[PDB]
């Protein structure tokens, strides 16, 4: 449960049991001859796995400098990396004999990933939101509604996400016998950051075997957008113990750090214990969450996964951040370069690439991890440009 | 750490102010022989949505740290009912944990429970606790084992606080049973209780207290600086007077 | 140029020239080792090809009858088939030199294909676009202009789909010695209907190598949508000598046949010659083309491609049609069934497989071409539940 | 099939209506030495924009095939100018090859130019024009190779009509010109299309047998519709130099 000093399970007595019986479930289940089987099916016949790695010769031949790959997650059902995690959870719930999930969302794409999941392995979905998120994502909702589950807008307090959270904890404490909680990046109580990096590292294998097919060698750097750290996670993972490959993980610079409005965890919050971990968390004089800004909505949440900062530690992974305005010019770049319309949360990690990338050798090596198609991104963008 | 049969009034400090909730602790005093005070927080996980509502108010209208310690000094000053702080570990995790008992201790306060703290994580905060000399509560849940329950009841040297999943259910009455059973701590309940039938009853099926919060909350929530003489009424009707 | 008597090369004498220069330029590329092994790197590396066989389990299931697999081009990169094409046409015109692409466009759907194509290989694109549709298609407009494309509104006459026609073919005459004019579908005057074909007759090819690979046997029947054919022709044609395997096209009923509100060609159209070709036309008594009408926007052409005309003739396959109410009882069933939301052109072809499941035993095999995602859908689906 | 110097006018059929059509053919006669006369279409892919719109206008102005014929049956009880009769292909193949041109011919039509049906594609329809009595007009553009000119021209029975490929004349459009008078047999006439008197003048000069009207015509039948007639016949007279 802990990476480093950081992870830990600080939840309240009402949670222990659910979250021992999931620590057990995960325990048998991670290495069974059975649940992976099912496991690669679904992700190979559903999701469409692996996904392509692809060598950006335009974008890199502008820049001028390094080899810049694309490990394309876009491409993966649903149209982003969360998908892979998604099913890993919902299957282990069907292997624990569970009938229902639940999860809770502010921009919805949490949501989407999880109702679409529990469509396939057939399972009933509620999807807790706040009554704010309800209204400002009206076609996030109506997709949930499509995959069969039920969204419920939770009324109280601020109507955002940490109410929702409450409502849907409250939910699993009474109904976890036949119920699974869903969490959708490397965040919260022990298991789930482990289960959650342990079901996203099939990015890095894959993409670990597709750049010795493509240039004999590891690569140089590795550029990965950094939320909750789940895309990140997966494509760093199997790389750590390769002395040779350096990690960034790039984070929403917002408007600037100077200005206050990011979502920069990492390089600017405190270490602190908020949704059931030690970890890097954005807060306040008086040690309470403050609120973030992102224009990549993937990216908007205060807190990060304890294993990013342990690698921060301990220096493994390098943390930087990617201003709204670069992230953005970096989705028009790419889209009239490569014809790949990037997630806005990707975009991030493409626009750090592409100023890396000029530093470099033009022999040396990027892979971008393009951790989703942003083509739910284009009524934000339309507006904004 | 409290009288047997009494009534122990929660509330969230700094909802809608500091000057309030002193002035709704002082009211309420005569009536009980506990108190707990809520530390507003910015994610409260574990908490019933009226609770959850007050730690969003109190924070709304800038609630600061020291305002609670303010609280339970200037409290102290007329009363010496024991306080049990209910805090998560954040606010003694950036402080430090001997920083912030030490201060709790100067201020007056009796006990301290940390919502958010597990069993297996507070090996060290139980030791610092008993040095500092303030006393310890963790609460059990109806799905907690008796093997949990145990080691909950070896570490508490206060009380120990047992709460509901969730008119009060049959689930939270069995966890009293077998609290009172293997607990060697007094044990206060803090199950939702609106109205007298079942603070009579938590008592009869041996409660040494019984908490209220929610109810008080709630009227806190609808009138504000002006709750005090609703709140008396409160708790007039649930101790049967 | 022929498939039976349909086909041909009914133009002007001015399109002759163009039309000869890509006649002899597709001779020449069309088995060349290298156009080839670009022509895969592209399909594999940036499309994400070869899409997965998935079977639908719980749809197969609850029916309660034959053997339903999807053919899943709604993972292909931008979320429909029309992606192989646009690559194959925009890698022969880089071939032949050109350093331009235009095309035409109503719903948006193809000119947006054409203008990611266009991206990837560096080539200028201009999308002629009727300037009603311009205003309809505000999403697919601006997802053009972000992938590099300029597109032109013309304001001529109806400023509907034929007088953008009108405008791109005079261009072409114009431009034809640095342009390449790329048709969408297996329409229009040859070359354009057996190259459409070719390089979409990909998706046959998987589907039988993976449909062995699953079930040790070809299936008993095909199913996909029919609009101008692409699809349906790439997935029925490496089929075509299997006497087995029965091929079924699912046209466009629309608010039924006898309301005279539906784009079904084949099944209630007359032979003419319009576009270029002599195929099926919607025609009214006069022989001018009737107005035509589909929920899915991609299926309402009102002409069909003179390859289906042919394999209608000779009865190597039978072609039906399908109400808007089912393709949307369609699109709701697989996506609530499966966790997998349909392009509405592809949930004509669900609908009709759903039907045709019941009548087969369970022994019995269904592919259903799954030609796109429904993600672009969601508006129109949205307004009428 | 017409008087070398002459001028030859095209008007779409049924644009406005069929009688306004009849109106301007027998207002343009005396001026004209052959005459076009186009069937309208849902989808004409040749013409250009002024023509494209004419179409549309005739259409939903409720044209029907055989009030083309009608023209030209009443056209004929006044004159025995040529005329041409320009069209797509559906209409003859829906009606049949040999049906079409035999109810042409009997309703008074002289030539016919098939605009969508290529040389290679109409083997069979100049053998049965022969038989049927009525002369092929087959179209040539710039583009248009040196080879195929000659296969044009060897098919052609009435004349070879030349036609620019979209102000003033293209240098492009004269080299088609003197190409197919150094290569053709058959009359040429040019459609290239033509505005000013310097035009007119210029090409007969450089070995046009006729010059061909259409766009100054039709845009004046879009602006004036049924009251054309006499501004038809002053954009004439400027042309010829009247």
């Amino acid at each position: 449960m802990w990476f480093g000093e950081f992870g830990g399970q600080y939840v309240p007595e009402t949670l222990i049991e659910p979250l021992k019986e999931l620590e057990k479930a995960y325990k048998r289940f991670k290495d069974d001859e059975e649940f992976n089987r099912q496991l690669n099916y679904y992700l190979k016949t559903w999701a469409g796995r692996p996904t392509p790695l692809y060598y950006a010769k335009r974008l890199t031949e502008k820049i001028g400098g390094a080899k810049i790959y694309l490990k394309r997650e876009d491409l993966v059902h649903g149209g982003a990396h969360k998908t892979n995690n998604a099913i890993g959870q919902a299957l282990l719930a069907k292997f624990m004999g569970k009938t229902r999930l639940i999860a809770e969302t502010g921009a919805g794409q949490h949501g989407v990933a999880t109702a679409m999941a529990g469509a396939l392995l057939g399972m009933k979905v509620d999807i807790y939101m706040g009554a704010e998120d309800v209204e400002r994502q009206k076609m996030n909702v109506f997709r949930m509604k499509l995959l069969g589950a039920n969204v419920i807008p939770v009324n109280s307090g601020s109507r955002t996400l940490k109410d929702a959270i409450n409502e849907a904890l409250r939910d699993w404490v009474a109904t976890f016998e036949y119920t699974h909680y869903l969490i959708g990046s490397v965040v919260g109580p022990h298991p789930y950051p482990t289960i959650v990096r342990d079901f996203q590292s099939v990015i890095g294998r894959e993409a670990k075997a597709q750049i010795l097919e493509a240039e004999g060698q590891l690569p140089d750097v590795i550029v990965a957008c950094v939320g909750g750290g789940s895309n990140a996670m997966g494509i760093f993972y199997p790389f750590v113990n390769d002395k040779k490959v350096k990690l960034v993980g790039v984070e929403a610079g917002g408007k600037g750090l100077e200005s206050g409005k990011h979502s920069a965890s990492l390089n600017a919050g405190q270490v602190g214990v908020f949704h059931g971990m030690l970890s890097y968390f954005l807060q306040d004089e008086e040690g309470q969450i403050k609120p973030t800004h992102s224009i990549a909505p993937g990216l908007d949440y205060p807190g990060v996964g304890p294993e990013h900062a342990y690698l921060k530690k301990i220096q493994r992974a390098e943390y930087v951040t990617v201003t709204d305005e670069e992230a953005l010019k970096a989705f028009h770049e790419l889209s009239r370069t490569e014809g790949i319309i990037p997630a806005l949360e990707s975009a991030h990690a493409v626009a750090y690439a592409m100023k890396l990338a000029k530093e470099m050798s033009r022999d040396e090596i990027i892979i971008v991890n393009l951790s989703g198609r942003g083509d739910k991104d284009l009524d934000i963008v339309l507006k904004v440009s | 750490m409290f009288k047997d049969g009494s009534l122990i009034p929660y509330l969230t400090a700094g909802d809608p102010d500091k000057q309030s909730t002193l002035n709704f602790l002082l009211a309420l005093d005569e009536y009980a022989g506990a108190i707990e005070l809520g530390i507003p927080f910015s994610d409260p996980i574990a908490d019933g949505k009226t609770i959850q509502e007050s730690h969003y108010r109190a924070l709304k209208n800038g609630f600061k740290l020291r305002e609670a310690f303010w609280i339970v000094k200037e409290f102290r000053r007329h009363s010496s009912t024991p306080i049990v702080l209910m805090t998560y570990y954040n606010p003694i995790y950036r402080a430090g944990v001997r920083n912030f008992l030490a201060e709790a201790k100067a201020s007056g306060v009796d006990g301290i429970l940390v919502v958010d703290l597990p069993v297996f994580h507070a090996k060290e905060f139980t030791e610092i606790a008993r040095e500092e000399g303030i006393k310890t509560v963790f609460l059990a849940a109806p799905n907690t084992p008796d093997e949990r329950l145990k080691v909950i009841d070896d570490m508490t040297t206060g009380f120990v606080y047992l709460v509901s999943l969730y008119e009060i259910p049959k689930t939270a009455y069995d966890l009293l049973r077998r609290a009172k059973r293997i607990c060697r701590n007094k044990v206060a309940v803090g199950f939702g209780v609106s109205k007298r039938e079942h603070v009579v009853s938590l008592l009869k099926e041996g409660a040494n207290g019984v908490v209220v919060g929610s109810a008080l909350v709630k009227i806190i929530g609808e009138k504000g600086r002006e709750a005090t003489e609703f709140l008396k009424k409160k708790v007039e009707e649930l101790l049967g007077i």
